[PDB]
């Protein structure tokens, strides 16, 4: 019985130094869930910012290629009618 | 501000409860005589429960700007404030939504960027490399040139 | 601005409405003209989900919806949905009460009489404008081209018509009216599209066909050389990403779509084509000012910006017309605004500061007042 | 870049804003007493019958009562104002603020603060059977 | 919208608020002090009315800052 | 808490049931949903021996049991059996009397009528409650993702579905229901067990070898790989130690065993796995959703929740999807219980307190009322 | 004696459950830890070409302004030459 009391206050104070390990495990958890949760929140935005920003680069390039062409052809036709 | 309130406020029935075990539990003594003027990182270990690191930050920062290194009863409570979520949370959006109107008293449709560089002129607060940069970056947050109210409502919202 | 008073310029059109106030260079609220409603269940609750969405809402929500122009050929068949659309139009892309605020409507040539009294009948009792005006679609492009003469051909989305005038004289006899337009080249390309695989049926995929016709499509300057050219080589094919992926490959049916104008037998339509339902409006007219509607010609309206159509159409007619006449073919690089540019000019003119349908008239004639001297 | 710098100027920003604010709020009060000392009408009370004070309460009656019927206006107004703001914020709710719902509710209440009392009660219920023979 | 049943709403609370005497129902002191009644509920009645213009006020700034986010939104 | 009402948001399941008061975080208590009798014949008197233990009792004492569960493939096989269940969760996991809270079931979709037509009735004769609602299980996981678009795979224990919604709309005729969920992997894991020696037969054991593929299975990223890997090192074998020792040794049967998911050809199933049934749910949605639906993919359910699924899953699917289109598969870390947490915000809401099915309704129209329009 | 051994077997399982613990929070924890490297790394690249894109579409507002001025003045001479 004296042996068995002395391995359960050994146990004790493992189970106590256990609770601990928990607790700090857990709080790391919360923290970089939050960490995360912020990083992808910064992935969206910068996503759709880049998206905006390619359509308007490809409206703009149309557009360019357009007016450029009508401008050669009425310059070819200004040279005809000199 | 609101510093003031919760430190009034820590006189209830939970946080008093919360500083009377925290006293009866590690404020004793009978220590090697350090002087240990930093036992409220020790309150902080003890506590058990870990509040959001602004506040721990800002208790550490914000109090004996003059360096004295003890803490009266006061401060023991302040310390308690900080201890459980006694914040504000953040203000009230009404607040927000009222600040916004002021600096749009012109009418502009946004925060434009002379309504912050008048304020900051009024406050008089030194330009540093921050000043500007933040302006710039909250204003062009589309890095367009172009400033919208959420940027400012969302830059002004979570804070107090 | 200030004091003073403004007036609206709306313009119904079919398939976009224009809108904004008089003495601006560009309509201040270009959007399409559907209302749809939502055609599925809906399972989350308090949600927020409106009944209808009209105008440019429509057009990003259009997956679940199905949307329903309410105007098929200039008349408008669908009161409710016609009233609805007026609604967002004044109070949230314009955000003005029409309380204080003459309107300006236009309407096609030739439409029936009910359509264009329900129209004024609506303004002045659900809106209760001070004073509103009908004017022809026709007339308004005339003014914004700065001319006082020429032959117009408006060939909007709803219906084409070819309003000749001479010396601000209207000739009523020589109006010619086809109802082929933008949506009938629609359906055609998305019938002819089945041909090689792609198939549109959805109301909503409508929309999707009008893109692919506005950004791929053009008029060819000869069509037989156009089809043996596009059937040996390859270098016509230009490909288009569908909303979800699946680029497509466009062969020639990119000039076969709006070669129907010149060739309404290919929808089945009886009539000519625009190309020579012009002369024909031309050779009615009188025989001293058809050298002068001949050097005249106006484009106007959305459905002539195909790439290469001011060239078609001028050859075809210098084919018709007189080896001595002068063909030229006016086409402003803001022809899709034209009317409305119009529109604008006529209603900051000072001249015309007496020609609105004030309210007092209407209550004591009834709405029929429109077809009297304040027409 | 300057973390510490950056709080300092932010809550300094604030703490004039509000300063400004309290300002504007007290410009406030003063022209809304001014508006309400220059409302009131002058009028005279001496060598008047009772048949002309009739006739003064009426007609201060009636212009209380289009002054009621001008503020009735504006209270709709400022209504059709609110219902339409509010049909703004749920198109801003269902465009981004949809995620309002695993926000407004109760967490860390005893789950995650009383768990292991499930565990020794199971416990002391198997030693209190093993007890009972 | 429907601007006939705002009228009749208007026109019902206004006559709520017909508040007509008698004759021998008061005094001529007690109606200087009713009239100075009606002067004092029309000047609360008058700030209320400019608060809320104030607040209407900020409505057109919400509403500008709102359109101009939703057109931003494309 | 005090005065007004609270809602009780259970949650049936198959293999978990979670239930809990409306407005929390997570469920006040997670049982089994087992109910097991006796099968010995039992000698000691007087032991207080009970004729059935169920729910988290039977979890212990089942050694000398015979665990039957009451739901086979989300319907309800064995109605008292799931009475017991109900009786139980009310009275000793909650200890709250039903006479006074509504409750929230949840169903999966496309459910034999007659099983929700049962619940409903014994819900209002048997415990009495005063309102009760029945709501499709994915629509909950789609509330606690805090979005309103996507489309759900909700791969339980007894059924997986895959419900997609747009803008708050679901589309009835686009959910793929397959019937392989946690319950066959367990079963196909304790047949391959058999290759190695490890032999489970007992409805018990059947327990034993749960905890196995809970704890050690995960899902191989490319599986011919892991499959040459596993044949040639010994980096995998993974021990495990029964409830009595004897350790065991998981070579390559730890990604085999759900790898059924990708490919139900395993188990003799003839469709095709939840990376294929995916995109197919997804084809039959309208052309102009479907990069909504690509970009906001939803998992859900236990079952998702092996270690490397939500790579897996989006490497085969951008293998099947256009290359345009982005692949984004949202994986919670609170995905057990993403169904009950949606429930609750569900419970929580002020637009939804009128849906209820409101005893005196139930009292007019029979239990048939629950098809009517409070679904 | 025996009181406490079954003590002793009590600390036995709660030791064995808090092994447990630090086992399930180290795993989440390397989890999260790639989810967050993966999530930053590619905010980075959308962030700089972004940039890039923007870049580009301003370079394509200048080229269209030179065009659009082009036209007019060819248009111009066209007219005269009418
Ligand atoms: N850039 C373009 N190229 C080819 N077709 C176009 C173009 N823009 C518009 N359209 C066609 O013209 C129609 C719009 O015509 P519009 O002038 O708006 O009609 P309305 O007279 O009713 O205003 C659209 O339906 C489209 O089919
Ligand atoms: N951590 C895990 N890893 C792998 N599989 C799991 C895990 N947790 C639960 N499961 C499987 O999921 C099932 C529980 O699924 P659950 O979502 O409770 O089903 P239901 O939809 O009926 O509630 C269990 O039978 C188990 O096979
Ligand atoms: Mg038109
Ligand atoms: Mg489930």
């Amino acid at each position: 019985a004296q042996k068995d009391e002395e391995k359960m206050e050994i146990q004790e104070i493992q189970l106590k130094e256990a609770k601990h390990i928990a607790e700090d495990a857990d709080r790391k958890y919360e923290e970089v869930a939050r960490k995360l949760v912020i990083i992808e929140s910064d992935l969206e935005r910068a996503e759709e910012r880049a998206e905006l920003s390619e359509g308007k680069c490809a409206e703009l390039e149309e557009e360019l290629k357009t007016v450029t062409n009508n401008l050669k052809s009425l310059e070819a036709q200004a040279e005809k009618y000199s | 501000d609101d510093i003031y309130k919760a430190a009034v406020e820590q006189l209830t029935e939970e946080q008093k409860n919360e500083f009377k075990a925290a006293f009866d539990i590690f404020v004793l003594g009978a220590e090697d005589g350090c002087i240990s003027t930093k036992e409220l990182g020790k309150v902080m270990r003890m506590l058990g429960q870990n509040p959001t690191p602004e506040e721990l930050q800002e208790m550490i920062d914000e109090v004996d700007e003059d360096g004295s290194g003890t803490v009266d009863f006061d401060e023991f409570l302040v310390m308690m404030v900080r201890c459980m979520k006694d914040d504000s949370k953040g203000k009230s959006e009404e607040e927000l939504s009222d600040l916004f109107r002021m600096f749009d008293k012109n009418a502009d449709g946004y925060i434009d960027l002379e309504e912050l560089k008048i304020m900051l002129q009024a406050t008089g607060e030194t330009i540093t490399e921050d000043d500007i940069e933040e302006l710039m970056k909250d204003g062009d947050k589309n890095n367009d040139g172009r400033i919208d109210y959420d940027e400012f409502l969302e830059f002004m919202k979570g804070v107090e | 601005d200030d004091e003073e008073t403004t007036a609206l310029v709306c313009d119904n059109g079919s398939g976009l409405v224009k809108a904004g106030f008089a003495g601006d260079d560009a309509p201040r609220a270009v959007f399409p003209s559907i209302v749809g409603r939502p055609r599925h269940q809906g399972v989350m609750v308090g949600m927020g989900q409106k009944d209808s969405y009209v105008g440019d809402e429509a057009q990003s929500k259009r997956g679940i919806l199905t949307l329903k122009y309410p105007i098929e050929h200039g008349i408008i068949t669908n009161w409710d949905d016609m009233e609805k659309i007026w609604h967002h139009t004044f109070y949230n892309e314009l955000r003005v009460a029409p309380e204080e605020h003459p309107t300006l409507l236009t309407e096609a040539p030739l439409n029936p009489k009910a359509n264009r009294e329900k129209m004024t009948q609506i303004m002045f009792e659900t809106f209760n404008v001070p004073a509103m005006y009908v004017a022809i679609q026709a007339v308004l492009s005339l003014y914004a081209s700065g001319r006082t003469t020429g032959i117009v051909l408006d060939s909007g989305d709803g219906v084409t018509h070819n309003v000749p005038i001479y010396e601000g004289y209207a000739l009523p006899h020589a109006i010619m009216r086809l109802d082929l337009a933008g949506r009938d080249l629609t359906d055609y390309l998305m019938k002819i599209l089945t041909e090689r695989g792609y198939s549109f049926v959805t109301t909503a995929e409508r929309e999707i066909v009008r893109d692919i016709k506005e950004k791929l499509c053009y008029v060819a300057l000869d069509f037989e050389n156009e089809m043996a050219t596009a059937a040996s080589s390859s270098s016509l094919e230009k490909s288009y990403e569908l909303p979800d992926g699946q680029v497509i490959t466009i062969g020639n049916e990119r000039f076969r779509c709006p070669e129907t104008l010149f060739q309404p037998s290919f929808i089945g339509m009886e009539s000519a084509g625009i190309h020579e339902t012009t002369y024909n409006s031309i050779m009615k007219c009188d025989i001293d000012i058809r050298k002068d509607l001949y050097a005249n010609n106006v484009l106007s309206g959305g459905t002539t910006m195909y790439p290469g159509i001011a060239d078609r159409m001028q050859k075809e007619i210098t084919a018709l017309a007189p080896s001595t006449m002068k063909i030229k073919i006016i086409a402003p690089p803001e022809r899709k605004y034209s009317v409305w540019i119009g529109g604008s000019i006529l209603a900051s003119l000072s001249t015309f500061q007496q020609m609105w349908i004030s309210k007092q008239e209407y209550d004591e004639a009834g709405p029929s007042i429109v077809h009297r001297k304040c027409f | 870049i300057s973390a510490s710098r950056k709080l300092q100027l932010k809550t300094l920003m604030l703490q004039i804003a509000k300063q400004e604010l309290e300002r504007e709020a007290e410009e406030r009060r003063g022209e809304k007493g001014r508006a309400l000392s220059t409302r009131c009408q002058p009028l005279e009370l001496a060598g008047l019958s009772f048949a002309e004070l009739q006739d003064l309460c009426r007609q201060l009656h009636a212009r209380v009562d289009k002054v009621d019927e001008e503020r009735y206006d504006v209270e709709a107004k400022v209504t059709k104002n609110i219902t339409e703001i509010a049909d703004l914020n749920q198109k801003i709710f269902d465009l981004r603020g949809k995620f309002k719902r695993p926000t407004l509710r109760r967490v860390r209440i005893s789950a995650d603060a009383m768990m292991q009392a499930l565990l020794g009660a199971r416990a002391k219920e198997t030693l209190d059977l093993r007890a009972h023979l | 919208g429907k601007r006939q049943t705002e009228r009749e709403k208007k026109k019902k609370i206004l006559a709520e608020r017909r508040k007509v005497l008698a004759i021998d129902h008061l005094n001529e002191d007690q109606l200087r002090e009713k009239a100075k009644e009606l002067w004092q509920s029309i000047y609360n009645l008058e700030a209320e009315k400019f608060d809320l213009q104030e607040k209407f006020k900020q409505q057109k700034y919400e509403i500008n800052v709102l359109r101009n986010r939703i057109n931003d939104n494309q």
